């Protein structure tokens, strides 16, 4: 109301309304699910048009061979805050010749979202990312948030009617985090999952964009025929 | 962080008024008495020691600075800008003048560099004006003594005798009847310590009034002796015995 | 090296060396020393080959970007003056360059502009730059008339490479001739020094102190 | 440093700064521009409200940018000054790096994109200034006339007008200016120019000032009696 | 943030006018009547300093006529110390360009610097402009003789009788009434004088209120002299044209 | 003083072919007098078909390798995971090397692969950048000692059709993968005869259509 | 740029068929004094890592705390600081290879030889070398020094090639460490008879022996030889 | 007053939302992509019969391969054009190639979000960037201020794009001729612009593999707009 002008003010009750807003800009984004198994680990994420003649907007980004992240919400955050990534990545392959640990890389988004939320002038990240990955401790998970708060899940959804896919997912919890060496059926629960938020429209060849990363399977995107099969 | 106030904190009014201005010159006025007499042969600054406690040391607190041997200050209005003013005030008759001239500055200039200053307050970013007036009193060679008196503005003038502060406006009136261009420095100082009774309630004495000169030079206060040229400093601080005695003969 | 470039009639002749040395060890038999600035300028390599290669491909880019934002053709003045500004800002840090910026335009004709890492911007009708320079001034300034013929011309400036390439040590390899018009230049082959040696003697009767 | 976005949108998608920087151009003096045949002419007006002036060293509406390019402005004065100064700099960089004097496009797409970048960097106001810039390009016997205003969008005119009671001109113009035939010669131009001035001026005395450019560099400014004989000239045949 | 605090003293108002430069014109309007008279044989200047008082040491008091170099001076309207800010700054430019050409710098050349500096505030920087304005006296070998005015919008123009300060419309009037071309410095003394005691606010206009300084040829052969006016020297005149 | 620079011998060669490109290089490291390693690779795959050396000082050999190599993987990212062509990587190490055109990269610089029409391409660079396509170039310590026989067995340079006496040229047909391995390997040989920083094992990076294939040989280890 | 001060001679290594051995001298020379004796030259980091250190011990020491920094570093929002997200011989070299041709490249090098020895995640042997150039090289056997002219042909005797590792048992890789360190002792003047040994095996892990000495030292021969040509008595 | 980077309580920025609206009140742009090419025209919409219709640019060459349309406050697209260029250029130097239309487009789109308190204030201006490359062939995209960039098969932006991209919306199939697509522009750019279409009030341009970018002569363009009358009185 009166504490929502600029991030660097906290409301009576201990809010930070500029973050708050940021958040939802998230909801308004269109819908992807993460889930993983111990073997690997899958994004599926509904693609958006402006309309019939207009191309579905990407929401899939690589940061390594073995890592990887879905956006919802703003696309220029997803794209500095990416870019940030496949440095970060980038670094500690070419310094330390190792790959960057998936739960690292969260503190990392976590912490470089912190910073724009308590400064004067700036503006929190809108946007909510999920990342997967496979390093060395198997297969990974993350959920983040612009807020700062990033959090290592089995599986989830972001975005409008996120909802729907999240509950399923609470659901089969024990099903599919057994789906080991079997890329396939992976992707299936992951589209089975993404399904539970659609409304009047269903998952086309151009709609549907799926990726996945495992123990021999580096970080790669599917998109137009490649994603057919699961349709 | 940052200093993020990189704009001007004093802007004019539809009336014309630079609000920030007059209100220092208001908080000039709250403070206590200080006047300025001009005599013949030196000039007299004087002033109230408002003691805020009893158990407070007044001595320590010094109302009447030197800013150069031959230059002395004193105000009305907020102490702790007058004692940063008279640091900066010391500091650029050093850094402008005496490393470049080798010679102490005249009373204007310094006077002019110290207005620089309080204008620079009242128009640059992120800052208030100084709410002081200071009344400068000084001799040199060319000029002979004078007396100027600086307002927060950053203007000032010269004046043969003046006041500023609390009982300003009376205290003026006052120099006016008694003021001569015939005036020893003698003279002077009975005239402004008559002046300074006026607008003083309680105590009347040399440990609750701070007088300081600018007259002879002093060879005894110089420090060293052997070169002809160099004969002590013209700034001089009365003591309290030294009032004490001019107020008997009162 | 030895790199000439002159003004006539049918417009400019630009013939180079093609020898690349470290040392005595010749490094390159078949080094490109004529940079296609872009379709209508050329400029030429001696001195530092990289300096050359490098700034000479940035000044096509600069030329491009002066045509995308005037839509007019840039001018051989301000494209070799370009070249010749930012060599200034390096003066004193080492480069190396001495080039024949040419070239053919409506306004001005047929120009070209020496440029070296000195600084230097000399417009002129004939140029010889390399260590077989002087070989090749000697034949140009012998033979050179206004009135040349374009097939002449272009002999003119393929006999004067080869001068050069008999006598200086560091010169030779094969010759490459340009012939620059209004409408660009235009490309007229690379000639192998030893089959042009034995073919120019020949029919011509020169290097007669040569067995042959 | 400064660095406040002044210039900024308003929910109505408007750009208020770089409005209200017309609002001071529409009270600024009024200033026109006519292209001939083989001529450019600029007029302008200087109010008569301040007499006691002296008008050899008063600065004239009308500035050289190079010898062949001129710029005239309405809006504000002190603003103007700084286009000017940016301009006649850039001019003569033109013809140290080109070896060219500048085109009258080239110059007016430059102050033209100043202004602009006036209305998007932070701690900057826009300028309060239209110019019409106008000249003959280095070897070219072609008339030019442009236009430029606050927000930094610039034009080519065959005629135009800028400042107070424009729209005015503007409207004579509109009528009496024909595209097929333009002023043939100089007399033509200005005549027509000084016209259009009297729809606005009040007095034709000291209130008009004319300056002619031509190609190669010939720019003249007309004296008060070489302007009189064409007032004096459109009043006499206005009686009939 | 900060920006709450903000006063955003470089913006155009709806009507396109700068907030800031109006009211500093209208705080110059208060101050002291400086005028400016320019003849044939040189230049006038007379400046009324604001109620005084008897105690001021006028003899080395300055308030409203400096010099900027041998050839130029300036009458101060509006805020002293501002002024004195952008004197310092005028003095060092002629010396700059005196350095650079060896020659004094022309009238104009100084006063569009002054002038630029001015305008600067009212379009960046986001701080107060100067609440001063200018009357600009001097002399070189192109134009000669010459009077301008600077206001804290930066715009400068150029006259042959001038006022800034209080009362400047009935000030302007009295001037364009009595003004002649032909007109001579001791005639142009005489008008500034009979200006400033007709317009001024106080009951009579003396020597101890008042700034003199004049620009003449008046000095032997061809060259130029200022002359500051002394508190005696601006009695003498005032008795000569008759106003006490 | 400290001298950044050092000397870690070496040699490679790099050859064109008509549908193929190799680019060898001895394994062996040096200083001075003394054996690093005798198997140090030298030849590396760059990925997008691409092999690369930058033989001479291996600090800076590596530096470059690296820097290109990461190269490659940004050119990936920034324009949609497009093969990044053989000239296109020439252009772009180029830039790389005159990035330091005034503190150099003490390296002799050879890369091979397919251009965009298919055929066999080697790009040969100087310390500070200037590069150009060749059909053969050997590069490092006994580079003098091959490039002739490569100018003469290659090229077939001063070699005539007998009968003939010096009026025709021996035709220059197209080797075959095979045969230039041969050369290769004989010029490899030489070198190790008569080069004291040449020796210890020879590794070969072939590269054609289907990919980069690795060859490795024996070399004399005195 | 510098000049060297304190520095320590030859560090020796090489390549067993569980593991690698490493060892150094205990000595921190003044140019021709041997000023320190007690001087550490050899510094574990972790259970799996050694890094031996050669030349300025100013520089050394730097290092030193840098590695120790690097632990610290590991350790921070990590639950696998002592499990798969340990520090790896591998990483810790490629660190120490990058600062030291940083540091080249900025004309203010580290004024070392170094050896990074140990064994990685999947029980491979690592043993790579950098230098104050940031030079890199991987040998079977690999020497700082004097180390390399004298110790690497004698350690090569034993591992020549690659396939040769499987074949060389600790106690054989041991023996010819230790008589290549007496070696030294006899011919290089500026190193010590005091010398320390680290062995990381895969099976048995990280074995750390200080104060060693060089012994079986051969020098009666010495009292037969007299003058330096013709003399007799 | 408040942040010039604020967000919404519907999570939108407010600056980003208000530059959109300036957009609607440009003059129209139309862009159509086919196998045979690309179309892009333009309303020039001059505010005066005196104003030399010819010296309206608002299609313009980024490369030989890259052309581009604007709409809005059409001074801001300068630097924005100047970028593109200077990008496009840069690229070629690096990497002696053309560069991808979509890599062009993000890097302009890199300049949209740059805003705060860097410029003061977003771009009010949008852009059709209409090219091709030999990866994706021919296409045309939408760059917006909010750094979002939509490719499509044909776009209209302007104060009468929803008027036209359901006109679009209809007309547009896979099969498009490069003439069909012509006149397709001139007649949707006829419907909503508010004076009647000629060929000195509007403009034609267009990208093809072989010829580069071309911006139509006055002359080509009124054969064009001839035809099209034609065409319509035929049915
Ligand atoms: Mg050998």
């Amino acid at each position: 109301n009166n504490y929502d002008g600029d991030t660097v003010t906290f409301s009576p009750t201990g809010r930070l309304f500029q973050v708050e807003y940021a958040l939802e800009a998230i909801k308004q984004g269109s819908v992807t699910v993460g889930l993983r198994s111990n073997t690997h680990a899958v994004l599926v994420a509904l693609k958006r048009n402006a309309d019939e003649l207009s191309s579905y907007q990407k929401k899939i980004i690589k940061c390594d061979e073995h890592m990887g992240l879905s956006l919802a919400g703003l696309a220029p955050d997803a794209r500095v805050l990416s870019n940030y990534l496949r440095q970060q990545c980038n670094y500690s392959s070419l310094v330390f010749n190792r790959k960057l640990a998936v739960e690292r890389a969260g503190h990392l988004l976590c912490d470089k979202a912190q910073k724009n939320t308590q400064s004067y002038g700036g503006r929190p990240y809108g946007v909510g990312l999920l990342i997967i990955g496979y390093d060395k401790s198997g297969a990974h998970l993350l959920e983040f948030q612009p807020s700062g708060n990033v959090t290592e899940l089995y599986g989830t959804a972001i975005g409008a009617r996120s909802q729907g896919a999240k509950t399923y997912l609470e659901r089969t919890l024990d099903t599919f985090i057994k789906i080991d060496g079997n890329p396939d059926e992976l992707i299936k629960a992951g589209v089975e999952a993404i399904s539970q938020s659609l409304r009047d429209e269903s998952l086309t060849v151009d709609n549907l964009s799926i990726a996945i990363v495992g123990k021999d399977t580096p970080f790669t995107i599917y998109d137009g025929e490649a994603v057919a099969k699961y349709i | 962080m940052t200093d993020r106030y990189s704009f001007s904190l004093t802007t004019f009014s539809p009336s014309g008024k630079l609000g920030q201005i007059d209100y220092a010159l208001t908080a000039v006025k709250q403070g206590v008495t200080s006047l300025g007499i001009k005599a013949t042969n030196g000039v007299v600054i004087a002033t109230e020691k408002k003691s805020s406690s009893p158990l407070a040391m007044s001595e320590t607190l010094s109302k009447v600075s030197l800013l150069t041997p031959d230059i002395g200050a004193v105000y009305s209005g907020m102490g702790p800008d007058y004692r940063v003013l008279v640091d900066k005030s010391r500091k650029v008759a050093h850094t402008s003048y005496k490393r470049i001239y080798g010679e102490y500055p005249p009373t204007k200039l310094l006077v002019s560099e110290v207005a620089k200053i309080m204008q620079e307050a009242t128009q640059s970013g992120g800052v208030r004006p100084f709410g002081v007036s200071l009344l400068i009193a000084g001799h040199d060679e060319f000029n002979g003594f004078s007396l100027y008196q600086v307002d927060p503005s950053g203007s000032y003038f010269p004046w043969k005798a003046t006041a500023i502060g609390k009982g300003s406006v009376a205290a003026k009136t006052f120099l006016e009847k008694r003021w001569n261009d015939e005036l020893e420095l003698e003279d002077a100082i009975h005239i402004a310590l008559l002046t300074l009774k006026e607008s003083v309630e309680g105590e009347f004495n040399g440990d609750t009034i701070e007088l300081a000169i600018i007259g002879d030079e002093n060879p005894d206060l110089l420090g060293y002796t052997g070169i002809p040229t160099d004969k002590g400093p013209r700034f001089r601080k009365l003591t309290s015995q030294e009032i004490n005695d001019r107020l008997e003969a009162l | 090296t030895t790199t000439l470039a002159f003004r006539f009639q049918g417009g400019i002749i630009v013939a180079v060396d093609s020898r690349a040395t470290a040392g005595n060890w010749v490094a390159s038999q078949t080094v490109k020393k004529v940079i296609e600035i872009n379709p209508f300028l050329l400029g030429t390599m001696a001195g530092g080959a990289a300096d050359f290669q490098f700034w000479e491909t940035w000044l096509g880019s600069q030329c491009r970007l002066h045509e995308l934002r005037e839509k007019e053709r840039i001018s051989v003045a301000a494209a070799s003056k370009i070249l010749s500004n930012l060599v200034y800002q390096y003066k004193g840090a080492g480069l190396s360059m001495g080039t024949m910026i040419c070239g053919y335009t409506r306004k001005e004709g047929p120009t070209i502009y020496y440029v070296d890492s000195d600084g230097t911007r000399l417009k002129g009708d004939i140029f010889c730059v390399g260590s077989g320079q002087t070989f090749a001034y000697g034949v140009l300034d012998s033979n050179y008339k206004w009135d040349l013929s374009v097939e002449d011309a272009l002999y003119l400036g393929k006999r004067s490479i080869l001068a050069a390439a008999h006598r200086d040590a560091y010169s030779g390899g094969s010759v490459n001739l340009y012939h620059v018009t209004e409408d660009g230049w235009i490309y007229h082959g690379n000639h192998d020094v030893g089959e042009l040696f034995w073919k120019v003697k020949e029919e011509e009767g020169s290097f007669n102190n040569v067995i042959g | 440093g400064y660095d406040r976005a002044l210039s900024i949108f308003s929910p109505d998608g408007h750009i208020f700064q770089v409005e209200y920087a017309l609002e001071a151009v529409k009270r600024g003096t009024c200033a026109v521009g006519v292209k001939g045949k083989n001529c450019v002419v600029l007029g302008c007006e200087r109010r008569s409200t301040l007499k006691l002036q002296d008008t050899r060293i008063t600065p004239s509406k009308v500035s050289k940018i190079d010898s062949h390019v001129v710029l005239s402005f309405s809006g504000l004065n002190a603003d103007s000054r700084i286009l000017i100064e940016k301009a006649r700099v850039e001019a003569q960089s033109h013809r140290l790096t080109l070896e060219d004097p500048v085109t009258v496009e080239y110059l007016t797409r430059y102050v033209a994109g100043v202004q602009q970048r006036y209305t998007q960097s932070g701690g900057v106001r826009p300028f309060g200034v239209s110019t019409l810039i106008a000249g003959f390009d280095p070897r070219d016997d072609e008339p030019k006339l442009y236009q430029t205003e606050p927000s930094g969008i610039y034009s080519s005119w065959s005629a135009q007008t800028i400042g107070r009671n424009s729209k005015t001109v503007r409207e004579f113009l509109e009528k009496n200016y024909d595209r097929k035939e333009p002023p043939a010669t100089v007399e033509e131009c200005v005549k027509l120019t000084v016209r259009s001035l009297l729809e606005v001026v009040q007095t034709g005395a000291k209130n008009i000032e004319i300056t002619v450019v031509k190609p190669d560099s010939d720019i003249v400014a007309l004296s008060s009696e070489e302007i009189n004989q064409y007032v004096t000239q459109i009043e006499q045949e206005k009686q009939e | 943030g900060s920006r709450r605090y903000d006063s955003r003293t470089t913006i155009f108002s709806p009507e396109g006018r700068l907030y800031q430069v109006e009211y500093a014109l209208e705080s110059i309007s208060h101050a002291g009547t400086a005028i400016g008279i320019m003849a044939s044989d040189g230049i006038v200047l007379a400046a009324e300093r604001k109620v005084t008082s008897t105690l001021l040491e006028q003899d080395t008091s300055t308030e409203k006529l400096y010099k900027l170099n041998d050839k130029i001076a300036v009458a101060v309207a509006g805020l002293t110390a501002d002024a004195e800010i952008l004197i310092n700054t005028a003095r060092i430019h002629a010396q700059n360009y005196l350095k650079t050409y060896n020659e004094d710098i022309p009238v104009e050349i100084l006063v569009r610097r002054l002038s630029d500096i001015k305008q600067g505030y009212t379009q960046h920087g986001g701080l107060r402009p100067f609440g001063v304005s200018f009357i600009y006296a001097g002399y070189d070998d192109r134009y000669g003789y010459q009077l301008y005015t600077s206001n804290p919008s930066g715009n400068y123009t150029g006259w042959k009788a001038i006022s800034v300060g209080a009362n400047t419309s009935a000030a302007q009037t009295l001037l364009q009434m009595d003004y002649k071309d032909d007109m001579k410095v001791d005639d142009a003394i005489e008008l500034a004088l009979k200006t400033l005691s007709k317009t001024t606010d106080s009951s009579a206009l003396t020597y101890d209120r008042l700034e003199f300084a004049t620009i003449r040829k008046g000095a032997n052969d061809g060259e130029v002299y200022q002359k500051i006016f002394k508190p005696q020297e601006i009695k003498d005149i005032l008795v000569k044209t008759g106003i006490t | 003083q400290f001298n950044p620079y050092g000397d870690n011998g070496g040699t490679i060669l790099g050859i064109a072919g008509e549908d193929f490109a190799v680019l060898a290089g001895d394994t062996r490291n040096i200083t001075d007098y003394s054996i690093n390693s005798r198997y140090e690779p030298k030849v590396f795959d760059c990925g997008d078909n691409i092999v690369m050396s930058a033989n001479g000082f291996a600090a800076d050999g590596d530096a470059l390798v690296k820097r290109f190599k990461n190269s490659v993987k940004w050119y990936h990212f920034d324009h949609n995971d497009k093969k990044l062509s053989i000239n296109s990587a020439a252009r772009n190490i180029q830039h790389l090397l005159y990035g330091k055109r005034f503190f150099p990269y003490y390296v002799h610089t050879i890369i091979a692969g397919l251009d965009e029409d298919g055929k066999g391409a080697v790009y040969s660079f100087d310390p500070v950048g200037s590069y150009e396509r060749e059909q053969c170039r050997a590069g490092g310590a006994a580079a003098s000692l091959i490039m002739p026989f490569l100018d003469n067995q290659v090229n077939f340079k001063n070699q005539y059709e007998p009968g003939t006496n010096g009026k025709v040229k021996k035709p220059l047909k197209y080797l075959s993968v095979e045969e230039v391995i041969k050369l290769v390997r004989d010029s490899f040989t030489s070198a190790t005869e008569r080069h004291i920083q040449v020796g210890d094992g020879l590794e070969i990076l072939i590269v054609t259509k289907d990919g980069v294939r690795k060859e490795f040989y024996e070399l004399k280890r005195d | 740029t510098q000049q060297p001060i304190v520095t320590g001679t030859s560090v020796i290594s090489m390549k067993y068929d569980n593991g690698v051995i490493i060892a150094a001298d205990n000595l921190g020379s003044y140019g021709s004094l041997l000023r320190f004796n007690g001087v550490e030259r050899l510094i574990p980091v972790g259970d799996n890592t050694v890094v031996g250190i050669s030349g300025d011990i100013s520089d050394m020491q730097h290092i030193e705390r840098l590695l120790k920094d690097l632990v610290t570093e590991n350790a921070y929002d990590n639950p696998l600081a002592d499990a798969e997200e340990a520090l790896e011989p591998s990483y810790i070299f490629e660190y120490l290879a990058t600062v030291m041709y940083q540091r080249r490249s900025k004309m203010n090098p580290l004024w070392n030889a170094i050896i990074v020895a140990g064994v990685q995640s999947n029980g491979d042997q690592f043993l790579r070398y950098v230098n104050l150039l940031g030079v890199t090289y991987s040998s079977p056997t690999l020497a700082t020094g004097f180390g390399a002219h004298m110790a690497n042909p004698l350690l090569r005797k034993v591992v020549d090639r690659e396939s040769d590792i499987p074949k060389t048992t600790v106690q054989v890789a041991e023996e010819a460490i230790v008589n290549a360190m007496r070696v030294l002792y006899y011919r290089d003047a500026r190193s010590s008879r005091n010398f320390s040994l680290a062995i990381i095996d895969k099976n048995t892990g990280l074995t750390f022996k200080k104060n060693l000495q060089v012994e079986n030292m051969k020098w009666d021969f010495a009292k037969d030889i007299k003058g330096y040509g013709t003399q007799k008595i | 007053d408040r942040g010039v980077s604020t967000f919404s309580p519907e999570g939108r920025l407010f600056q980003v939302e208000y530059s959109l609206e300036a957009i609607k009140l440009g003059s129209t742009a139309i862009g159509i992509a086919t196998k045979e090419g690309v179309v892009l025209g333009v309303e020039k919409r001059a505010t005066s019969p005196l104003l030399e219709s010819d010296s309206i640019e608002k299609i313009v060459e980024i490369d030989r391969h890259i052309g581009c349309a604007m709409s809005g406050l059409t001074a801001d697209a300068r630097s924005m054009i100047e970028h593109a260029r200077t990008a496009a250029v840069t690229h070629n130097l690096y990497y002696d190639e053309d560069i991808n239309v979509e890599s062009l487009t993000q890097s302009v789109c890199d300049l949209a979000l740059r805003f705060g308190e860097l410029m003061s204030r977003p771009f009010g201006v949008a852009l059709l960037i209409a090219g091709h490359d030999a990866d994706d062939g021919y296409q045309l995209f939408h760059a917006e201020p909010s750094g979002t960039f939509y490719r499509y098969n044909a776009k209209a932006i302007g104060s009468g794009s929803e008027g036209a991209q359901a006109e679009l919306l209809n007309e547009w199939h896979s099969s498009l001729t490069l003439k069909e697509a012509e006149l397709l522009v001139l007649k949707i750019l006829k419907q909503v612009m508010e004076e009647k279409l000629d060929e000195n009030n509007a403009q034609l341009s267009c990208i093809t593999k072989q010829d580069g970018f071309k911006i139509y002569d006055n002359e080509k363009t009124a054969e064009l707009i001839k035809e099209l009358k034609e065409k319509e009185a035929a049915e």
